[PDB]
């Protein structure tokens, strides 16, 4: 049994918002590899960080992967309060996990997407007139609410789109605004590894 | 003596001069003698030569215009002009040196451009040509690109489509220049599914074949543009890349449905303040965006969003008024309406959403002039109580309980109506005069408010008027049940109360208009009063803007219904007075006393013998989108179709049997279409109802080629003639 | 006594009845009296109730029209009917089975049917669906596909475009049947490069945009259709094969340019006789072509070619005239003009070249109406010399020089204006009478010439009419140099030449126009002669037909000229007689007589004070070019164009300055655009000329509505009584 690595560079790879989460349960894994074939730009792993993860032993492992561009490190770094932590994605540093960088040349088969996106605005109108307008923060770990508008990706940068809530959910028509960077030349991919331990149920293993 | 003729007035044999002067620094300006640009110096007057009148430039090519440039080193001469609509235009350029004396030869601005403008400071232009952004950071250096994405008809870059040139921004300017000139901000409209309208353009004799304009025009409650709003770094431009531009999104509140954007202004020189108006014009929002050096976009916070809500109508006279920022830009001043209903200045924090009223009382302030460091300069109507007059004040900044009159004693029987232009630092002011008497300039400077020296005086215009009869004119008011309205009568030469005297009675009717002020005016009406011995009388019903938002806002939802009655009402009270024969009574207006002519005459009132309607509106789901929707709302079941269904002249055809009725209308007009009289007219055809019509081949709104306007009140003074016998 | 009124005219207070029949055999017509289809025997005056009013029956659409079978067994119903042209329209049919009892519900036919038609002999059914042609050989039965090449403005396959339909053909049917209904023969058209004339019809009230009326319209000058003709062999159709048409090309004499077909008629039962026309309008070919039964094709040999030319004019008076074929296919007889100008009767052989003239004289042949193994029928202003009259004559094919009049001396005080229909083999024949007295139908015999009956003798109208005041009528002649020309007065009741009477000077003045003739009318100038005691004359002058092609051809090339000063000269001549007052003179048209209208009061004469030009022209290059270019050549330098600018309205607006000029024209006009008043108005404008205008919106150019041809027409009576005082 082996923890399948073909899975994160197939097809093309999502947005920031809209990541493909991922667990192994029960395998055994080569972080080497992915590390050989993806050229790492950044490795800023946090917490137990051993220079890696690849000798620990875990109940499972979760991949996060989304394709970002490598000018924008900084805000998905720990300690910031940008558009990306607020309404894109926030790391989960309750749990063990850290931060994974790198980039994709044309050697390599992944297909680039038509442009990397992240949502800028989704916010909750309430009240008569619709004026009050209460940012939805994200839990880490968690979808944004305004993903669904744009699952696969956004069109072009400043797209305003709107939804009712239901009394479910809070009340209040849901504006999301979506932000469309120009693609890159090349392409690049961003990885936030969790892994967890298992008290009695500590199966995955390095091979 | 002599009188007023038609002559006089259609071939402009008494002409009013005027005194136009640009402010180039903070004490000389650039006035324009028989051909020489002469820079004066305003604290002296002693006028040093800055262009000869050689004008040979392009030796023969005439000069339409000129833009000096901010810094002086160079000139921009517009020639080619070819008018599209009353604020669009292109022609072609050429710029000239004043350091050297050589016409620049290379890298020129090309034939047929849009709009050309100036950087604040230095030499910097941005042109668009063919819906297209183009820089040049040097006049004789090869041009930047900004926007790939113009087409004709459909999308809209720097310059703006039909609807919002002519109601939302009117201008056909929708590029923004940062105090620097470091950033360019620009809006972006989008035409793809307005609905066209269609009309005939013969355009000549010799032309076989009539041509057919295709205009975007979108009528009330059809698809509506859309605006996108973009902000370019000019400091950053290079031929190896094509340019970026950095978009501002809407705020959430306005992006729940459709939107406009009615204002943008700079506050800093990073710090841009946009702000929008929601399609129900109930609501607005104004935007703080402030420029991020490390993220390299435009963060527009919610903490600084200023929200202006109209409960009892539309928000704005016209549209929500600009800010009128500090130097620091972290506080502005802006034209809001108080609890009273009177638009009044109101101190916002850029941060904090209370704002402290600085002025008050039972007038409106028309708008801020002028802000220095330690005073505020503003045009109110609060002197004597008269809504038809402007000043100007300063409020001191330290204490708002000071406040004083800068042009309310230097001349109170020949001025009561001002209009004011500051030079830069607001150091000195021309007070530009059009009250009772002629029109006088002056400038003063700001240091003492002293007088310096009287510009143009109109002296020898006054001399020739001594010669002739001029009409009187009255401007008093009577009470309507509790409240005071305003009229003026443009009294005949000799005036004698005992006589009985015919009555036209001018309307425009419009919302938020001002039909009965102390302007001096020569036009149709002194022929009327001066040769026929007829009163010209205009009266301010309900609806009228510079009176209270309970006054404006009467007519909310309900246009035709009080603006109609209130006119009928007037003539009413005019006829009780001695002077005014009640048998020859007579209205008219241009499009919206047109509209209100149509009504007022299609009413069973009895009261008018007959009505002269010059491009009227005849139903208001033929017109454009931007103004009907702003006081009717939308033509759906659910919100207003039934007052739109309700408030046509067509309906009231049957009533146009007791009147006589002239009927004017151009076959080319944009604004209000051929299809308004067009269906007038089939509507007093189909129930057997006598008018006269007349068509004019491809005019528009402003009937203005000097054949027609010659043509038009040479008609309408035979009808009028006709009427009163 | 009353007069006739403005009431009684617009509300036809008194009607004159008609007898209109429909002849299906040797002996029988039928006659739809109060709803029923009767059928009458022609011998005795008995009649039947061929069809009782169960119309009502599908009650759920009225019926417009109908058609009978012409064995009997059948019987199509219209409705829906929906007009496009003067002659084009749309509407739905129905076909009823006469024998059984049962309206047939299999097959019908489609709803936007554009023409429909019966076999001569026989129940089959042509009809052209989306511009194709689909032939019925049974009601029950489905239709087979004749034309798959048929596009909306661009192909017409069996039927006209609109100049063809307004000028060439002046039919909507471009598909002609065999005599016993085995070959159908069609023309198609292409308009592909034909340029679109574009005009906004707007709506009803309640459409907000108006929509574009584009039409293929060739002006003159401009690109011409293209033309195509094909017979078909109906015999020999089957639902499993597509049918064959067979194309007859045009003869090597038009083929080298452009070219027209101005006629279709059927010699024998496989004998056709195309007539083509040249693009210059002064010769034409006739082909007389046949069927090879074994080849199946129509080899049309060129001995059979006769060509008809025309130094001084154009060939026709408006168009060639029509062969009138013998029984047996190896002659035909045709009116074509003499040596000495005048049209008469030519015997035509097939393989001959030259004509016999049967008929000679100083009058003209206006038509052949029935012929028969011994005799032919044909109508003639032979008698008393009076051009206005039109009586029948017979003439012994045996022996040419025994001429014998049928109908000079029925009624000689009361009718002098005749039309006679036939009856299938001329047995039985209805004498048409219009002229100087109340309409008079009667039923008469070919066999001996005795009159059976009298049909309708309008005896009601007789005894309302004595109750009236109502107008005479004169009708005489003024030399001009050598030559007599027919003028006509409507004279007031009371008539007294010692006193002076206004004059309007009603013009049509168009070539080959009759304009002073015999007919008895109840019209506009009855009111004005009736109630106003206004004079309306008309004139007859160069250009007028049935006088020979002298007079008639004496405009060639030359339009604008000749019609405007003859009609000038009229009015002098009228006004210097001892009954016209001087001052009080005036002139309208609704067609070229607008156009010389316009030219008249335009050119400085001084004899007229006023006008009105309902539809006017104002340039030739603004008309279509078939009209055009017959009567003045192509606008090209080598050929004519010094006379398509020199001749125009807006040359003269400098001359406007001396007359009250009232200028109509409805804004939906495809005959004469809206263009050509629109630039006449533009012309006066921008002079400086005072008019009074007025426009129809949706009407066309025979302002018809109800209540716009009230409201035309009241207008019009204003106008009249105001230049009149
Ligand atoms: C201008 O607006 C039109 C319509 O609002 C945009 O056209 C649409 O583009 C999307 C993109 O795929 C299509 O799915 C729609 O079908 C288009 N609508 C049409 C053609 O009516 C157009 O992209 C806009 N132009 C801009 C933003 O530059
Ligand atoms: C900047 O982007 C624009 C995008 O429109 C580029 O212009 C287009 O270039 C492509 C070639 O890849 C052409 O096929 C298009 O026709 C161009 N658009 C137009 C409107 O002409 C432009 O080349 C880019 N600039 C640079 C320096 O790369
Ligand atoms: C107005 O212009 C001055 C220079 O003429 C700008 O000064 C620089 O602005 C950039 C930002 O674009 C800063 O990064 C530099 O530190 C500034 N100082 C320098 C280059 O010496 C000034 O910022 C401009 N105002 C703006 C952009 O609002
Ligand atoms: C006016 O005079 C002052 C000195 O009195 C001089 O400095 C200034 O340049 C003069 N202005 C002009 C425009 O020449
Ligand atoms: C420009 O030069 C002088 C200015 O004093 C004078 O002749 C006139 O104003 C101008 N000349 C011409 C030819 O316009
Ligand atoms: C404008 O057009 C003229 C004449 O066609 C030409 O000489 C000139 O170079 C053009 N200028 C530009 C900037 O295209
Ligand atoms: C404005 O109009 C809308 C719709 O007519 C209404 O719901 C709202 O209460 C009005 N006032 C404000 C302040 O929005
Ligand atoms: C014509 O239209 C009517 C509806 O008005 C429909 O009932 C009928 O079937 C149609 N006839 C044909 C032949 O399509
Ligand atoms: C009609 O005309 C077009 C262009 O003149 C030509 O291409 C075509 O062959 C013609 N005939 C048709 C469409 O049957
Ligand atoms: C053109 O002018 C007059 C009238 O306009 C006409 O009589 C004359 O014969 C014409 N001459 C030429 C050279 O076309």
């Amino acid at each position: 049994v082996e923890c399948d690595f073909t899975k994160l560079l197939s097809g093309t790879p999502p947005q920031v918002y809209n990541f493909n989460r991922l667990v192994f349960t029960n395998c055994n894994y080569n972080l080497t590899k992915l590390l050989s074939l993806f050229m790492v730009n950044e490795f800023s792993c946090d917490g137990i960080s051993p220079d890696a993860i690849a000798r620990g032993c875990y109940s499972s492992l979760t991949v996060d992967y989304f394709a970002y561009p490598l000018s924008m490190k900084s805000y998905m770094q720990p300690g910031s309060a940008g558009v990306i932590s607020q309404y894109n994605y926030k790391q989960s540093f309750a749990n063990p996990t850290c931060r994974i960088f790198a980039t994709a040349p044309a050697n390599l088969t992944i297909t680039k997407p038509s442009s990397y996106s992240f949502i800028s605005k989704c916010s909750r109108l309430t009240g008569d007139n619709s004026h009050i307008e209460t940012p939805i923060v994200i839990n880490p770990g968690e979808y944004s609410i305004c993903k669904n508008f744009a699952p696969n990706g956004f069109s072009q940068d400043g797209d305003y789109f709107t939804r009712q809530l239901s009394q479910l959910e809070g009340g209040g028509i849901l504006v999301g605004v979506g932000s469309v960077t120009p693609m890159t030349d090349t392409l690049q991919m961003g990885f936030i590894i969790s892994v967890q331990y298992g008290t009695d149920t500590n199966s995955v293993c390095p091979m | 003596r002599k009188t007023y003729t038609l002559t006089d007035y259609l071939k402009n044999t008494y002409r009013l001069k005027l005194y136009s002067l640009r402010w180039i620094s903070d004490h000389e300006y650039l006035y324009k003698q028989e051909n020489n640009i002469l820079v004066f110096n305003a604290e002296y007057g002693n006028s040093s030569v800055f262009l000869e009148n050689s004008t040979f430039d392009e030796f023969g090519h005439s000069i339409n215009d000129y833009s000096i440039s901010p810094d002086g080193q160079f000139i921009l001469l517009e020639y080619n002009y070819v008018k599209q609509w009353r604020h669009s235009y292109t022609a072609s350029y050429d710029i000239y040196d004043l350091n050297k004396r050589q016409l620049i030869t290379e890298e020129r601005i090309p034939n047929n451009t849009q709009w050309v403008t100036w950087s604040p400071v230095g030499h910097k232009l941005a042109y668009v040509w063919n819906n297209d952004i183009y820089v040049k950071i040097e006049p004789n250096l090869p041009s930047y690109r900004i926007t790939w994405t113009g087409k004709e008809d459909i999308i809209y870059n720097g310059i703006t489509d039909w609807v919002y040139e002519e109601e939302v921004f009117s201008a056909y300017s929708a590029l923004w220049w940062s105090p620097n000139g470091t950033f360019l901000a620009y809006a972006q409209f989008n035409d793809t599914e307005v609905p066209l309208i269609e009309y005939s353009f013969y355009s000549d004799e010799s032309l076989q074949y009539p041509k057919t304009v295709r205009v975007p025009y979108p009528k009330a409650g059809a698809v509506n543009p859309t605006v996108k709003f973009f902000v370019v770094n000019t400091d950053s431009l290079s031929s190896v890349t094509n340019a970026t531009s950095i978009q501002i999104t809407a705020p959430a509140s306005m992006l729940i449905g459709d939107h406009y954007l009615c204002d943008v202004t700079w506050a800093t020189q990073e710090r841009i303040s946009l702000q929008w108006l929601r399609r129900i014009q109930n609501y607005s929002v104004m935007d703080i965006c402030d420029y991020d050096e490390s993220s390299g976009r435009w963060n527009c916070l919610v903490a600084r969003q200023h929200i202006e809500m109209s409960t009892t109508g539309w928000v704005g006279r016209f549209r929500p008024s600009e800010p009128h920022f500090t130097l620091d830009g972290n506080s502005f001043y802006k034209i809001i309406s108080n609890e009273e209903g009177y638009r009044h200045i109101c101190y916002f924090q850029i941060d904090k959403k209370d704002c402290t009223f600085i002025t008050k009382g039972t007038w409106e302030v028309i708008g801020i002039e002028a802000l220095t460091s330690d005073y505020l300069y503003y045009i109110s109507n609060e002197y004597k109580g008269m809504p038809g007059g402007r000043n100007l004040y300063k409020i001191q900044l330290s204490d708002y309980t000071k406040v004083t009159c800068l042009s309310c004693e230097l001349n109170p029987e020949r001025c009561q109506y001002y209009s004011v232009s500051f030079s830069k630092e607001a150091k000195y002011y021309q007070l530009r005069c059009s009250g009772p008497g002629l029109p006088l300039y002056t400038l003063h400077s700001s240091v003492n408010d002293k007088g310096l020296r009287v510009l143009e005086d109109n002296s020898a215009l006054d001399k020739m008027l001594q010669n002739v009869q001029m009409p009187s004119k009255k401007l008093d008011f009577i009470i309507l049940n509790e409240t005071k309205f305003w009229y003026q009568m443009i009294l005949p030469p000799h005036f004698d109360k005992s006589k009985k005297y015919p009555l036209l009675l001018d309307v425009y009717a419009g919302p938020c208009s001002q039909k009965a002020d102390t302007v001096f005016r020569l036009n149709w009406a002194t022929y009327l009063a001066s040769t026929e011995n007829i009163i010209v009388a205009s009266f301010d019903g309900r609806g009228s803007g510079y009176q209270g938002d309970k006054i404006m806002h009467a007519i909310n939802r309900r246009l035709g219904t009080f603006e109609v009655e209130d006119q009928i009402e007037a003539a009413r009270q005019f006829s009780k007075m001695g002077f005014v024969d009640n048998k020859r009574i007579a209205i008219w207006g241009w499009s919206y006393g047109g509209y209100v002519t149509s009504m007022v005459l299609g009413s069973g009132s009895g009261v008018f013998k007959c009505g002269i309607a010059v491009a009227p509106v005849s139903r208001w789901e033929y017109y454009d989108s931007v103004y009907t929707e702003r006081y009717m709302g939308l033509p759906t079941p659910e919100d207003n179709l039934d007052h739109y269904r309700n408030s046509t002249v067509m309906s009231r055809a049957e009533n146009f049997k007791q009147v006589e009725y002239l009927l004017i209308h151009g076959t080319a007009d944009d604004n209000v279409h051929f299809q308004q009289s067009a269906q007038i007219s089939k509507a007093l055809v189909d129930v057997g109802v006598d008018f006269q019509a007349m068509w004019y081949t491809d005019e528009d709104h402003g009937i203005a080629s000097s054949t027609a306007h010659q043509h038009i009140y040479t008609h309408m003074s035979h009808f009028i003639k006709q009427c009163f016998s």
